[PDB]
Formats: structure tokens, sequence, C-alpha cells
């Protein structure tokens, strides 16, 4: 089905040639969008008051990473590498060998936040919520370097903002 | 909200105002007090020059009526 | 005299405005004729204003003219220079004298 | 002629000019090859999703969508009848975001400001949308081979709903602006004129086809989801 | 006293253009459903500060090798000729009082031309003369009918005294006989600033940029103040000037803010489509308006007095 | 004197800050998110920093979006024709560091090989407001200089 | 002293002439030309020819030579040699400077001065009309006669003006 | 209704305790709106809401003048928010840490931290492994 969308025939009568001719003289459709951005100079704007104000975010939000925890503050990550394989960007590198009590851990997890697409592939594939992507979006840096991160900054990201994390994985787990 | 852009038309507004209310006031001060007078014709201006001469000081704003008879 | 001071207040400053513009303090230590590709069309618009603006030049004196007793001449006269202004201009219409394509 | 190199996505284009007409268009393109499709060779399927976010990166949705049939295609299966009419549904609000850039932008480029900002936080309503879903503004990855990733959060219907009662009216603003202004049909009127035999040997589709009278839709013609 | 004169004009004129810049950018906003600026001091108001102090300390940049002599000559003789043209406006009594005052604006906005032409040449640049040369054609064509449309409506005030223009008009706007040449004037001075929808320039840095651009702005509040007295003569009361002053102000900056307004509706022309809005509707409409403006006075025993 | 070098260096910076005039090289996706941060809800203009300036009149070069191999003598020279001072804000993951083409043969590996930089802005894209957050860090970053300090103790 | 206004006028204004006619870059030329204009609008003005003074800066210089600067961008020089690079312009420069110099220094100490021809020196006021106090400007009334007198003027100078935009037209079709 | 719309105005002056008041908040944030107090956190960031706003105005903070030794009174930043109120302010819930507190875990960070960037408390990155290959070490006697 489909429709016109300037298929049309102006009327030829004098009452009809008479409307067009004063529309080019006295610029009759010109004053009308005048009109349209006269009311919105009075329509209160949409603009939000940031930093004061934030934007609206929803608990699947896609920011800044972070290495969890359990409840006893043991690590989560068990070195399983499924992040590592299916990140898009490479962006993972992992080491890993057995703790001092045999425990299964890495030596190294770096995300390099400059080849990252925050694409949250790695918190999907995690099978024990170890690594996620919170909320945090304001963390730009003054040098390339900052945004290399290993397992401390990482770590150190997750409990600066577990509080919030485990808050978004409650109100969204039912949906994974 | 609108009346935001107010106060940026207040001080352009100011700012146009005070030119002419400048030389108005700076002509009544130099004139006696009235009007500067306008010449723009041969004939206004002989009165003018007149004026200087009768007013006793060399200042054709300054006026002699009836008490100079 | 009057308009002297204000020619040359105006220029003056304008004159001061631009050196300062280029004359402020850097705080650096360190070592810092033919044919132009132009449309004849242009210089047509050119020349076509210049006709135009010395017929504006012959009909500045009009509100004067207006205070004569002889006004069926000067009438006359008016509207005979305003036409051939108008036909000027029809002219380079009817020639493609105000095209660019 | 006059020959000018313009330009510095990013457009080069070497034009041959005779005083106000154009008499060549060489378009000088690949400012934004990034080698997508080599590096794709490199990835699982899954991997490859998230380039296609990046193609037409106004249509994000839009592209997941073309790529997810034709791995679903040759994997022989299909997506559920709630993740067909989740893609038809963010499909659409997709064209919405697609095409608010290509009139406003369009309008713009030739002067006509104001109804790019109108309509650009009608944009940053659906930028919403596909948070909501996808914790992303833009590149959702959320349309994958064989449905979707996950399910709409409770309420977000309602207010796709809210958002959807009032956007017609802000169609008709812009086309206030734009549609009987004498300048914008003096910018737009007669301008690249292409026949219905040319449109069609040259590859075109879309709008350049239907815009020559050619009743030509995919959606309609070779229906998907 | 005088020197006094001229600087209670000249000051305040680029005071007027500074905030000029705050009011564009804030009416722009919220027509298209924003702000504009309100963080540099209490509703944006220190944002022109801001703005010119950041300008002027700028690294002021030259083409190199250029027609540096004409460089530094375009924008003093465009910020000169912006600020002369002051001197004989009535507001309502003019700092000069010329005889022939509205042919010497005319004649002073003509040489304005010449700043863009010595721009173009100091650029080293073939396109930037292009660029220059395509702005003064446009120009210089809006000239035509502006001279025009001003001899059309002197022809009902009797003079070249601009505040004869005041006395023609203490029982009625000169609008009501004249909105046919009301309406060409108004946009022909939005095609002789180059503002939009005619600003096919934008289709220097540092302080000489600031320095254009202020005299651009004089220039734009110039026209609409010129605009007010020719269209709309405000009433003096010789013994209470300043209600003359507070009122015409008013109509200003009103028109000023109608060239805010119409850059925020409308899109851009093409170069040949507002050559032909010249060319082939202003300028044949012009021409019979001021025929029969030679006429009207003469046939209605109107013609108005010479002193 | 220490006192007007400080306050002198204050105004400057004050001046400097609150008027970012910005070159937007728009280059692909994040460009998006750079207009979002011009449209209403965020307005950057009520900043003091305008929509769109040209190259000799813009005190920030924002790089938004992946910078090819062709492009980079084209950027390069963008950036040598700007007025000092002058700063670039380098957004998004393939201006930073190459992003999801870091290991393309076509594609700079971070802008930062071409220019120098001030402000990373993470994110693929950067939220319109994280972007916003990197400009209001480059003010901040602006409102440390001491160049007339520095200066008088030469 | 002002009183020799009119005549320091006249000394830039031959100092202008000799500026263009030493013919440096077209660029530089017409700016000589230009400052002339201008100078010799004031010589007008002072002799009580307010219009004819305004029609040299709207006419000869907001028109004539805006077309001589914009068709010199054109079809002429778009970049200037550097001014008084070539000898036979600082030659010819140096002596109109030299020739004006003497005339002004001359005339200036005797108030009389016989350069070819003989002229008085002592000031352009002292023939100056002693009686006016008309109601009116004579130049505007004379002027305005051009449409009460000059009905065969305005003919031929309208004829000629058409012929003018009609012959132009011919002559760049090519 | 104009002389309500400026009653109001005026109410804004003594809703923020005063001429001084009014102004701080004016100049600090460029926003003269009274809210309902949310809550303050132990920063002295301060929380507001009106519902009467439209959505993404109708929640804010004003930030505390000094935190963590840092001098904030007109060098506010956004990673100041701490994170339990972070959920809050951009509305990824409703209910704020005074109504729903979060979960206490040893580790969490008693005190939050804003961007460190361009100080010298600034991420440095480092490799995290140890090294790899061990050389030989030569005898400290001699023999040859
Ligand atoms: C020439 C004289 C022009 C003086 C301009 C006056 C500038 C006033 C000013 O700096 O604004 C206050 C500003 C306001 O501070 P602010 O710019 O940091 O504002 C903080 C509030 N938010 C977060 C919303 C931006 O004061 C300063 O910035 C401190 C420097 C003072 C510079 C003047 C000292 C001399
Ligand atoms: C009793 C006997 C009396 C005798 C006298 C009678 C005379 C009255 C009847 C004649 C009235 C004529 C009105 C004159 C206005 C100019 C008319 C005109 O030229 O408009 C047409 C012009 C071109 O028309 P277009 O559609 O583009 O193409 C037609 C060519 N095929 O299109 C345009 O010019 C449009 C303008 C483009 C710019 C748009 C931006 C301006 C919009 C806002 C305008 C606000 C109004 C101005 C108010 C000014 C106040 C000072
Ligand atoms: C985009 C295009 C938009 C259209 C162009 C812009 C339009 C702006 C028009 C500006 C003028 C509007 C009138 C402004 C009113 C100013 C306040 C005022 O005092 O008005 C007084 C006026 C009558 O007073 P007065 O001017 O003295 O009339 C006597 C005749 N000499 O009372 C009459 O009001
Ligand atoms: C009652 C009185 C009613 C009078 C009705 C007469 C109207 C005649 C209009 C003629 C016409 O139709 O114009 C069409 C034409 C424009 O068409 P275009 O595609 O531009 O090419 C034409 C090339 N000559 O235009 C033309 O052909 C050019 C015509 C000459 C241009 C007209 C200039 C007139 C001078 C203006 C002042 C009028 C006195
Ligand atoms: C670039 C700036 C261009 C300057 C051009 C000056 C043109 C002045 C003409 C303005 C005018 O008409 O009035 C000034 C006066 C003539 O007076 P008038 O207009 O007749 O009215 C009052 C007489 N009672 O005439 C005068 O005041 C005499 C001024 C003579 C000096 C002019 C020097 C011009 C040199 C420019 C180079
Ligand atoms: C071709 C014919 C050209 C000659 C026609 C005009 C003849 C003429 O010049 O008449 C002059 C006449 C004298 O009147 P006036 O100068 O005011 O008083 C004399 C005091 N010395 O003044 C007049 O009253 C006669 C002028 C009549 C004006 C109409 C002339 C015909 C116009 C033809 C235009 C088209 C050709
Ligand atoms: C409106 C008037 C206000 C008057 C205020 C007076 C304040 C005077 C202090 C001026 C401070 C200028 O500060 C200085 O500006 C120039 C550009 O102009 C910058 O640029 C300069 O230094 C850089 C290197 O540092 C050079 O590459 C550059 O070519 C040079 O121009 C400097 O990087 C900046 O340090
Ligand atoms: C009443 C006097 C009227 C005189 C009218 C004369 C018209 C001639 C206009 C000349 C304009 C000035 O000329 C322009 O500016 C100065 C002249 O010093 C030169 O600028 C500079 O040029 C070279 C370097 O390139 C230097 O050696 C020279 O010292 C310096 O002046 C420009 O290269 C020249 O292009
Ligand atoms: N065109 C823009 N970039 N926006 C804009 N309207 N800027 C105007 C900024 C400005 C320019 C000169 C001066 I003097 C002042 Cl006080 C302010
Ligand atoms: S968000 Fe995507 S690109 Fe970034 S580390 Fe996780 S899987 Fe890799
Ligand atoms: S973060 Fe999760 S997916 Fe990655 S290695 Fe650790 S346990 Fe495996
Ligand atoms: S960083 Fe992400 S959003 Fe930005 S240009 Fe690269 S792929 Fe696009």
């Amino acid at each position: 089905t489909y429709k016109y969308v300037n298929l049309r025939e102006p009327s030829m009568d004098m009452k009809s040639v008479t409307d067009r001719a004063a529309q080019t003289l006295l610029w009759t459709e010109l004053i009308r969008g005048l009109g349209m951005t006269l009311s919105y100079l009075f329509r209160e704007p949409a603009t939000i008051n940031y930093p004061f104000e934030k934007g609206p975010l929803s608990p699947r939000f896609r920011g800044e990473h972070a290495l969890r925890r359990y409840p006893s503050g043991e690590e989560r990550c068990i070195a399983c590498k499924l992040c590592e394989a299916v990140c898009p960007a490479q962006a993972i590198t992992i080491e890993a060998e057995p703790r001092a009590d045999g425990s299964r851990r890495t030596t190294r997890y770096d995300i390099d936040m400059t080849k990252c697409i925050y694409c949250g592939f790695c918190q999907e594939a995690c099978p024990v919520d170890a690594i996620v992507e919170g909320p945090n979006f304001e963390f730009s840096t003054e040098t390339h370097e900052e945004l290399l991160y290993n397992k401390e900054k990482l770590l150190n990201n997750g409990d600066k903002w577990e509080a919030e994390i485990a808050a978004n994985i409650q109100a969204d787990y039912l949906y994974r | 909200m609108w009346f935001e852009v107010l106060p940026g038309i207040a001080v352009m507004g100011v700012c146009l105002f005070i030119p002419g209310m400048a030389t108005a006031r700076i002509h009544r001060f130099s004139n006696g007090g009235k009007e500067k007078r306008v010449a723009h014709y041969p004939y206004q201006w002989y009165l003018m020059e007149r004026d200087r001469r009768v007013s006793g000081v060399n200042r054709s704003y300054v006026s002699k009526g009836l008490e100079n008879i | 005299m009057n308009l002297m001071l204000a020619l040359l207040t105006n220029f003056t400053l304008a004159t001061l405005l631009v050196i300062i513009a280029f004359w402020l303090p850097q705080l650096n230590v360190y070592s810092e004729s033919a044919r132009l590709p132009f449309s004849m069309k242009f210089f047509l618009v050119a020349i076509t204003f210049l006709l135009f603006d010395l017929e504006i030049a012959l009909l500045l004196p009009l509100p004067w003219a207006s205070q004569t007793a002889n006004l069926n001449t000067m009438l006359t006269m008016a509207l005979f220079l305003i036409i051939l202004l108008a036909v000027s201009l029809a002219y380079e219409w009817t020639q493609k004298g105000l095209e660019w394509t | 002629n006059l020959t000018l190199n313009f330009g510095p996505g990013v457009l080069r284009l070497v034009m041959e000019l005779s005083g106000e007409m154009v008499r060549k268009c060489d378009p000088h393109i690949g400012l934004l090859h990034r080698g997508t499709e080599k590096l794709i060779e490199y990835k699982t399927y899954l991997q490859a999703l998230p380039y296609f976010d990046r193609l037409d990166y106004v249509s994000m949705m839009c592209n997941e969508q073309a790529y997810s049939l034709a791995v679903e295609k040759l994997l022989n299966i299909r997506p559920p009848p709630r993740a067909q009419w989740i893609r038809v549904l963010f499909g659409e609000i997709t064209r919405l975001l697609n095409h608010i850039m290509a009139v406003t932008t369009h309008a713009l480029d030739i002067g006509a400001m104001t109804p790019f900002f109108w309509m650009f936080e009608e944009r940053e309503k659906m930028f919403e949308f596909y948070e909501r879903v996808s914790g992303a503004r833009m590149h959702a990855a959320y349309v994958r081979p064989g449905g979707v990733h996950q399910d709409l959060p409770l309420g977000l219907m309602d207010d796709i709903y809210e958002f959807s009662k009032n956007f017609s009216l802000r169609i008709d603003e812009l086309e206030e602006m734009l549609t009987n202004n004498r300048i914008w049909r003096n910018r737009t009127v007669d301008i690249g004129i292409v026949t219905a035999e040319d449109a069609l040997n040259y590859g075109f589709s879309g709008v350049m086809l239907r815009g020559s009278g050619i009743q030509w839709d995919l959606r309609k013609t070779q229906p998907y989801d | 006293m005088f020197m006094i004169n001229i600087l209670m004009l000249i000051i305040p004129i680029l005071l007027a253009v500074a905030f000029l810049t705050l009011v564009e950018r804030k009416v722009l906003g919220y027509m298209q459903l924003r702000k504009g600026p309100n963080v540099v001091g209490p509703y944006g108001l220190l944002q022109p500060i801001a703005d010119a102090i950041k300008l002027f300390i700028k690294e002021p940049l030259r083409p190199a090798t250029s027609s540096a002599s004409m460089f530094i000559l375009a924008p003093i003789m465009a910020l000169g000729l912006a600020l002369t043209m002051w001197i004989p406006l009535p507001m309502p009594y003019p700092l000069i009082n010329m005889n022939l005052g509205v042919l010497f604006m005319l004649a002073m906005s003509s040489l304005a031309v010449y700043s863009i032409l010595w721009s173009g040449w100091a650029s080293n640049s073939k396109y930037a003369l292009i660029g220059a040369l395509r702005a003064v054609a446009q120009t210089i064509s809006y000239e035509v009918t502006l001279a025009i449309i001003l001899l059309s409506v002197l022809l009902m005030s009797g003079s070249f005294t601009l505040s004869t223009l005041i006395t023609t008009q203490e029982q009625m706007w000169l609008i009501l006989p004249a909105w046919p040449l009301a309406m060409m004037w108004f946009i022909s001075t939005l095609a002789e600033t180059n503002r939009a929808p005619f600003d096919l320039t934008e289709g220097y840095a540092a302080g000489p940029f600031a320095l254009f651009f202020m005299a651009e702005y004089a220039n734009i509040i110039m026209m609409n103040i010129f605009t007010a007295i020719l269209f709309l003569g405000t009433s003096h009361n010789p013994h209470m000037p300043e209600l003359y002053t507070i009122n015409f102000t008013i109509k200003s900056l009103l028109l000023t803010m109608s060239f805010l307004w119409i850059r925020a509706s409308y899109p851009r022309f093409r170069y040949d489509q507002l050559m032909h809005l010249l060319w082939k509707n202003f300028l044949p409409l012009t021409l019979a308006l001021c025929m029969w403006h030679v006429s009207l006075p003469i046939l209605t025993s109107g013609i108005p007095p010479q002193t | 004197g220490e006192y007007v070098v400080a306050k002198l260096d204050d105004l400057i910076n004050w001046a400097r800050r609150s008027s970012l005039w910005p070159m937007t090289f728009g280059l692909a996706c994040c460009a998006v998110e750079m207009m979002h941060m011009a449209a209403p809800r965020y307005d950057m203009d009520r900043f003091g920093v305008v929509f769109r300036a040209s190259p000799r009149q813009s005190d920030v070069m924002i790089v938004a979006g992946t910078l090819t191999n062709k492009m980079a003598p084209a950027l390069r020279k963008v950036y040598d024709q700007m007025p000092e001072p002058r700063y670039v804000v380098s957004m998004g993951s393939c201006a930073n560091g190459g992003g999801y083409y870091h290991y393309s043969y076509s594609v700079v590996r971070g802008c930062d090989r071409i220019v120098p930089v001030d402000i990373y802005v993470p994110g693929c894209p950067p939220t319109a407001e994280a972007l916003l957050y990197g400009i209001l860090q480059l003010q901040k970053k602006i409102k440390r200089e001491k160049r007339l300090r520095i200066w008088y103790r030469r | 002293m002002m009183l020799y206004i009119v005549f320091i006028l006249s000394v830039i204004f031959v100092m202008g002439f000799v500026g263009f006619s030493s013919k440096p870059s077209p660029i530089y030329g017409g700016l000589g030309l230009i400052v002339s204009g201008g100078v010799g609008c004031g010589i007008v003005l002072n002799f009580g020819g307010s219009f004819l003074g305004l029609m040299v800066f709207l006419i000869y210089l907001g028109g004539m030579m805006v077309v001589f600067g914009y068709t010199t961008a054109m079809a002429t020089e778009q970049y200037p040699e550097i001014w008084l690079s070539n000898k036979a312009v600082l030659g010819a420069f140096v002596t109109g400077l030299l020739m004006e110099f003497f005339m002004v220094y001359y005339v200036l100490k005797d108030k009389e001065v016989e350069v070819v021809f003989e002229f008085n020196g002592l000031g352009d006021w002292v023939i100056y009309d002693t009686g006016d106090s008309g109601f009116f400007s004579e130049e505007a009334m004379g002027i305005a006669a051009l449409y009460s007198y000059g009905t065969w003027l305005v003919i031929v100078t309208g004829w000629s003006l058409l012929i003018g935009v009609v012959v132009i037209m011919e002559i760049t079709r090519g | 209704e104009l002389l309500q719309v400026l009653k109001r105005g005026l109410q804004q002056v003594s809703g923020h305790g005063g001429l001084r008041g009014y102004l701080r908040v004016l100049f600090r944030a460029n926003d003269v709106r009274v809210g309902t107090l949310v809550g303050e956190d132990k920063y002295g960031n301060k929380y507001y809401e009106d519902n009467k706003q439209f959505f993404g105005r109708h929640r804010w903070v004003i930030y505390t003048t000094e935190m963590n030794g840092k001098n904030t009174f007109w060098d506010v930043d956004g990673s100041m928010v701490p994170p339990e109120w972070h959920r809050w302010l951009h509305c990824m819930t409703d209910d704020p840490p005074t109504v729903k507190p979060p979960t206490a875990r040893k580790f969490i960070w008693t005190n939050h931290k804003f961007n460190l960037s361009g100080t010298p408390q600034q991420y440095v990155p480092y490799s995290t492994t140890r090294k790899k290959i061990q050389e030989w070490v030569p005898p400290s006697t001699p023999y040859k």
C-alpha cells in the first residue's frame, strides 16, 4: 500500500490565484514560520543543570569496569579467561597461577580502556559476576596512560563502587 | 525561562539610551539650558551671529529682551 | 570643526584598537596579478551597479525639485528618468544579463 | 574550468566548476575506511556483531538486524515471535532516529538550524529507550542472531507509548518550518532530479528509488521478521 | 564638552555591541528550546566580557606574505566607518546636526564595502578573494534598492535632514503610507549586513577578528535605529527629550531582536537566488514605487515643505 | 607584586576557560554524541562553548571519532592552523587508542600519535554527559595555569 | 592655521595625485585616488558645496572607485608589488614631492608665487562672498533646477546612460 | 498572575535563607530553585527533589564546599557524588539511600574519592606480574 506525497494540482480560479499572489507578495507562509519560533521562545527549555543535575540512566548502563568480591572479601574472579576470549576488542589481558593457598586466581588482569568498546560482553560471559561494567561514566583523564587499567585499579574500582554495583545487579539479574 | 533573557536586553537598552540622553543634557548645559540652535541655512546663521554680538558676552544663547531697549 | 573631531576620534580609536590587538604580550621566548578565474557575470554586476548608481545620483535632487512651480516639467522628467532605468533593467533581463547558469 | 579540492563523516570533494555551475563532482572517500570487513574475519560471529553498530552509526539496531537475519539464515534457526516484535519495534524507533538526523542535519546544512535542536531532544528520549534495554545509548549490540539479548524492562512500553503519543506533533512543527517555506522549496525543488531508470541502473535503493516513483520497499516486497 | 559627547556615544556603542552578542545567543537559545549562556556571570552577563578578553589575548595570526598594509587597513576602515555612521543620528538630538544627514549616511555606508574588498586581497588566497568578490556583489546590489527606497520615503519628508523625519511622523508612522517600501527596506538591510537568510559568507583571529565582528554588529544595530527613525518615528517633546530616547530605544531593540528572530527561522538563500531577489523582484517593484511616490505628493497636493 | 601577577593570571585563565570555542572533527559515531551535547538537554553553549567555530577562531579541537591513516595529515594541518593557546580533547576509544580498530592496517592507533592531547574521554562513544564532564575537566586544567607567574620568574 | 584649511587640503590633494600618477601597483594606485577623492570632497565642502562634496563620496568613491577596485581584483592584479619597489615609481614619486614642496614653501613665505603663472598666497578666504542670508541652499536650488530648466540635459544624459548599458553588454559578449 | 510569579520569585530569596544564601546558590549553581531536602551525605553534599519539575530537573545536588581537603566552593565535579547517592541522582532507582541504605561490606570504601587525574594521587599503570626468567648469578669467588 502506498500514498503520494506530492501529486496535486493548484486551483486556477481567481480566488485561488489571488490567494497565492498574496502569499507571494505578503510573505504569509514566512510569517507563519516566525510564529512557530516565537512559540518556542516562551516554552520552558529542556536543558538540565549539569553537573548539579544528571541525565537519567538505567541499571543496565554500561560504564567503567570493576572487579567484584564475595561478601567474605574473596575475589570472585577465578581466572577462567572467558571474558578475555569473548572480548571483541582484545582489550583484556590475563595471567594466572595457583595462589599461595592453592586458589585459582589471576596475577594479571588488565583492561586497556582505550581498546575497549564498552560492549558489556565480558560481564555477560563471566560465570561468577566478577567483572562488571559499573555505573560510573565520569573518569576522563589527562593522559593516555591513566586509561590502561591493571588489576589493582580494577579491584579498587570494585571496592569504590560496590554499593551501587550490587544494587544495580539486584535490579537487573532477573532479566539475565 | 524566557525572562532570563531580559537582563541582557536591559543592559543593551541602557547602553543605547545613554548616547541620546547624554547629547540632550550636554546641549542644555552648553546652551544656557535651552536647545542647541539649529542653523541649516545662511539666514539662521546670520541671526545666530547677530545674537552673539547683541549678547554682549559673545554667546549666541544669551538672550536680550525688552530690558535692553 | 566638530565633525573633524568626531571623524578623527572615530578612526583614531579604531587604529588604537587594531594596533593594541597586535601588540599585546605573548610570553614566549622562542623563534616564531593575472586573470582571476572569476566569471564575467560578476564584472557585469559591478558595471550594472555603477550605471544604476549614476542614475540614482540624478534622482537624488527630486525632493528639492518637487518644490518648483514648474511641476508639469518636473514630474515628466522624473518619470522619464525612472522609466529609462526600468528599460535598462528590462534590456538586461531579456538579454540574459541577470542569469547565473 | 575551475578546479577545487573541497573538504579536509568527513568528505573530500574535487569539483570542476564553470562559473557557478558544477561541471564535475569527484568524491574522494576512504577517510573513514577502517578495514571492518577484514577485522571481522578474526572474530567469532558474536564478536563481529558490534562492528555493525558502527557502520551506519545512526541506524544501529537496523544494522544489527540485517547481520542477525543473515546469520540466522545460515544457521537454519529462527528467533522467537516476541524477539521478532521487539526487533520490528526498535527497528522503527531506529528509523525515527535516522530520519530525524537526516532531515534536520539536511536542513541545518542549508541554514535552517532551529529544527535540529527541537528534534534532537526527541532523539535524546529515544536514546533513553536504547539505554534502558541494552545499557548503551547508541551501540546497543542488542539485536543478535537468535533474537535479542534481554527482555524489555518492566515499564518501558508505557514510556514508548507516551513518547509516541506526542511525536506526530513534533513532526508537524518541523513541517511548519520547511514544508511550505519558499526558501526551503527554492533550495530543494527540482534539485537533483533522478529518473526511475537511472536510479535502478546506478544501484540506488530506498527513498532514492521511491522519490522517483518506483514502488519498492523491502518491508513490503521481501518482508522479514 | 563636545569631546565628552563623542565618548558618550562611542563607548555605549561598543558595550551595546558586546551585549548584543549575549542577547543573540540567549534569544536563539530559547527559540531552540535551550538556554544559552547562563554560567559565566548571572544569566550570562559576564559572557561578553570573557569573550572579549579571550579574543584579545589570543595569538594574532597573519596570512604572511600578504598585503598586510590592507590586512590592518580593512578592520580600521570597518570600525572607523561603523562608528562614524552614528554621529548624525537624532536620539532625539544628533551629535552633529547635518543638513544632508541622510545622504551622509548613504555616502559613508557605500565606502564600507572597501573593507570587504581589502580583506580579500590581504588574505593572499585566491578562493578567499572569490568569496570577497561575491560578498561585494551582494552588497552593492542591495545598495541600489536601499538608495531608491530611501529617496522614495524622503519625497514625503521633503529634506535630507534626519531630524525632519521626526517632524514628518508627528501624526503617524511612515510605515502606514509606505509599508511596501518598509518591507523591502527591512529585507535589504538583512542582505546588506550579510545577515541570515543572506549570510552566504558563512555558508581573521584574536583581536582583529573581534574588531571586524564589532564593526558588523555596530552596523546591525545602526541599521535598525535608522529603520525605526525612517518608518516608526517617535514623537519628540522638547521639554522631556528622554521620553523620546526611551521609546525610540525600545523600537530599535525590538527591530534588532527581529534580526535574531529571523535568523532562527529560515534556511539560507542560494547566491543566484538572492541576486534574483534583488534584480528581478525588489528592484522592479522599487522602481515602480519610486515613480508612485514621486507622483503621489503632487496629485494629492501633499508636497512637504523644504525647510 | 606577586599578588598582582596571581590576580592577572586568574583573570586571563577565567576568560580563556569561560570562552572555549571548539572545532569539532566529527569523524564518526562519537560526533553524534557531540551533537547531543550541543542539543537542548545539555546545551554546551550555556557554558560559553559555541556550537561550531572555524579553525582560525577555535580554542579547542575535539577529535570525535576514528582517525584513519588517510585522514591523519589533514587533521595535523588543521591543528597547526589553530591560534594559540590551543587544546585538544580526544573523545572515544578510537581517538584515544584505536578502540575496536586498534589492529587495523588503515587506522592511527590513537590521535595522540599526531597531536598532543590534553583530555582523554573514555567510552565507545562517551555519553554526551561524559564528554561534557571532560570539557569541564579541561576548564579546570586551564584554571590551574600560571603563565604569567612562570613568566616573571624567568 | 585653520584659515588655510583649503590650501592644506589642496596640498594633500596634490600629494595624493603624485601617489597614483607615479603609478605603483594598481591596488595602491587606487588607494591614492581614494584618498585624493576624500580630500577633494573636503576642498569642495569648504566652498559651501555640501551636496557636490557628498556626491564625490557616494558616486566617485562609493561607486566608480569600488568598481575600479573590484575589476582590479579580477582582471588586473590580485597581489601588489611592494610599494615604491621600482625605481621609476620612486623617482617619479620623489620628483612630485620635491616640486610640490618648493611651491608650498615659496607660496607660504612670500604669500605669492609664479610657477608658470602668478598665484596669490594670502589664503582662499579672501575671495569668499561676504553677504549671505537666504533661507535656502543656493547649491541645492541650482541642482534641483535640473528638472525645471534642464529638460534637454536630462534627456541626453538619461539616453547616454541607457546606451551605456546596451554598449557594455555588446562589448563583453565576445 | 504576574504578581504570583513575582511573589514566587521573592519566596526563593526567603527559601534560601535570605539574600546571602540566595546569592550563594545563584553563583555556585546558577540556579535559585527551592526544593525539598532529601538528605545529606557525610561529605556535605545536599540532595533535593521537586517532582513538579520535568523529568531530569526533578532531582539535583548542591555540592559541599569542601571534600577530602579540597576547596570545592567554586570547583565542583560530578565525581564528588558518592556511589550510594549516585544511583538516586541518575534515576537508576526511586529510593534514596536514606530510605533504602546500601548493603554494608567490610571491604567497601568508607571514604569516596573524586577523579584524581592530574594530581599526585593519579593512577599510574604497571605490570602486576613477577619476573619470568631468572638469570645465572656468577660465583663471587675468583677461579679462572
Ligand atoms: C492606491 C494605489 C497604491 C499603489 C501601491 C500599492 C502597492 C501595494 C501592493 C504591492 C505590495 C508589494 C509588497 C512588497 C514586498 C516585496 C514583495 C516581494 O518581492 O516578495 C516576493 C519575493 C520573491 O518571491 P518568490 O516566491 O521567491 O519568487 C517569485 C518570482 N517568481 O519574496 C520575498 O521577498 C520574501 C522575503 C524573503 C526574506 C524572508 C525574511 C523576512 C520574513 C519576515 C518579514 C517580516 C515583515 C517585514 C516588516 C518590516 C518592518 C520594518
Ligand atoms: C581585553 C584586554 C585585556 C587585557 C589583559 C592583559 C593580559 C596580558 C597577559 C597575556 C597572556 C597571554 O598568554 C599567552 O598568549 C599567547 C597567544 O597570545 C600564547 O601563545 C604564545 O606562546 C606559545 C608558546 O607558549 C607560542 O607557540 C605562540 O606562538 C605564542 O603566540 C601563549 O601560550 C600564552 O601564554
Ligand atoms: C596624502 C598622501 C597620500 C599618499 C597616497 C599613496 C598611495 C600609495 C598607497 C601605499 C600603501 C602603503 O604601502 C604598503 O604599506 C607599507 C608601506 O610603507 C609597506 O609595508 C612594509 O613593506 C616593506 C616590507 O614588505 C618594508 O620595507 C617597508 O618598510 C614597510 O612599509 C607595504 O609593503 C606596502 O604594501
Ligand atoms: N559567532 C560565535 N562564534 N558566536 C558568537 N555570536 N560569538 C560572539 C562572541 C564575541 C565576539 C566579539 C566580541 I567584541 C564579543 Cl564581546 C563577543
Ligand atoms: S566491554 Fe566489551 S570491549 Fe570492553 S572489556 Fe568488556 S568485552 Fe572487551
Ligand atoms: S572476570 Fe569472570 S570471565 Fe573474566 S577471567 Fe575472571 S571469572 Fe573468568
Ligand atoms: S570510539 Fe566508538 S562511538 Fe566513537 S568513533 Fe570509535 S567506534 Fe564510533
